[PDB]
């Protein structure tokens, strides 16, 4: 199938159309995406075919055909890139300041940023271009408005 | 089955959109994945 490096909306047949219920990345031959996306199916690429390896419902994420590659991380300081993969709209780059969710277990960066919920799985990039997280986990504030933290997972 | 589509290579953009503010929020992680606003 196509193992080429880079960002993949996920698709469906099962509802109405062809419906984006997310978004992953590919790198190192390895499929990263949120675990509320695909719930730990296997995954169609072409004539190929991908099963999941690794997943935690917990933190929300899950690898395929391989372990979790994706160890960049925010130094807290800098701007990022949201690279938003809307349902039925083009890839495009968002450039934010992230904030902060602060927990009992420590601090992670937040990003406020509103999409659609196919948009979950988006990848969030450093001044380089290394992926630090995936963006479609968090919560609705007072506004209406969505915060999501930038989820990253751990590499052996 | 689910199937996947290649939308775009993974670079940073000279010249994006630049928005979105950036708060501070005390949050709560369930053992579900759901992150829940403590106040
Ligand atoms: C792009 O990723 C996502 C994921 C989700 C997940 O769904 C919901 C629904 C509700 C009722 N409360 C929630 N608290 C946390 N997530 N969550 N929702 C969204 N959004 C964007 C904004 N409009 C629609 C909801 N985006």
């Amino acid at each position: 199938g196509e193992t080429t490096d880079g960002v993949y909306r996920v698709m469906t047949r099962r509802l109405l159309g062809s419906t984006q219920v997310g978004v992953g990345v590919m790198q190192e031959g390895v499929f990263h995406t949120m675990w509320h996306v695909t719930k730990g199916a296997a995954l169609r690429s072409g004539e190929g075919r991908l099963d999941p390896y690794w997943g935690d419902v917990k933190q929300d994420l899950v690898s395929y055909c391989g372990p979790w590659k994706l160890d960049a991380a925010w130094d807290g300081l800098s701007e990022v890139q949201l690279l938003a993969v809307p349902p039925g709209e083009r890839a495009k780059n968002i450039q934010t300041l992230p904030g902060i969710f602060k927990t009992k277990d420590g601090d992670i960066g937040a990003v406020a940023l509103d999409y659609p919920a196919g948009t979950s799985g988006s990848p969030i990039l450093d001044k380089c271009g290394r992926v630090i997280g995936l963006y479609g986990n968090g919560v609705v504030i007072k506004n209406g408005s969505y915060v999501s933290a930038i989820t990253q997972g751990k590499r052996e | 089955d689910m199937y996947i589509e290649r939308a775009g290579d993974i670079t940073w953009e000279k010249d994006a959109e630049v928005t979105g503010n950036s708060p501070r929020l005390d949050v709560a992680l369930d053992e579900s994945g759901d992150f829940s606003l403590v106040e």
